């Protein structure tokens, strides 16, 4: 009985296992842009 | 209030859907539709805090036929066939930019 | 932002610039009190959606009604806007639900000048 670190989420879904695949590739592969003007 | 009274206008009002949403350990992710008759763009807006908020754009060609998509190589600037980070506050920009592409 | 409909007018207003500060329906039709901007200038007013049932069909024709907001402005901010918006847009307006990505347009395309 020690508690557990966790982190909170919205009900916005559960992702399946791909997506949370795609997301990591995603971020990590984007190339930065500041603006659009 | 209800969430499809809000997408509808949305909808109606500045042309975009959403159509599947999640929710991972990276942060808030929407797959995104934008566009009219002219041409439209699917694609996958990720909203991920580290507090500062970085915005991910995936274009996504997959719903598109090949004649929409040749059109669609002209219409678009390079880098909105590229997957882009960028700052929260230049999210309307974004659309700005990414309606007067479409609307070429 | 912890419930999924705060999340989703979140998105629009950060995408589209409009933020939506009530929804509610009445006697009068179904209403929206937006605001539309950013740091180029703000516009309030009110959406309203007149559905009238269809001769044939169960699909609604939807008649929209644009109401400005101009009472709380302060005369400064409203000379500011009268150079950027057309005469029109400081009147009540209505228009078929099929207009209304025009009129977001314009009404973009005017606070951006």
């Amino acid at each position: 009985d020690e508690g557990f670190e966790f982190r909170r989420h919205s009900n916005l879904g559960v992702p399946t296992l791909g997506e949370r695949l795609d997301s990591l590739h995603e971020i990590k592969s984007a190339r930065r842009m500041d603006h659009f003007n | 209030e209800t969430i499809e009274i809000i997408k509808d206008l949305f909808e109606h009002l500045c042309g975009v859907r959403v159509h599947r949403t999640y929710e991972d350990d990276t942060g808030l992710w929407f797959d995104t539709s934008q566009g009219s008759k002219n041409g439209i763009m699917d694609y996958k807006l990720g909203f991920v805090k580290s507090v500062d908020t970085e915005v991910i754009y995936v274009p996504l060609l997959k719903q598109r036929t090949a004649e929409e998509l040749q059109e669609l190589q002209k219409k678009l600037p390079d880098y909105l066939f590229e997957t882009l980070s960028f700052p929260l506050r230049s999210l309307n920009q974004f659309y700005i930019k990414m309606s007067k592409s479409l609307n070429k």
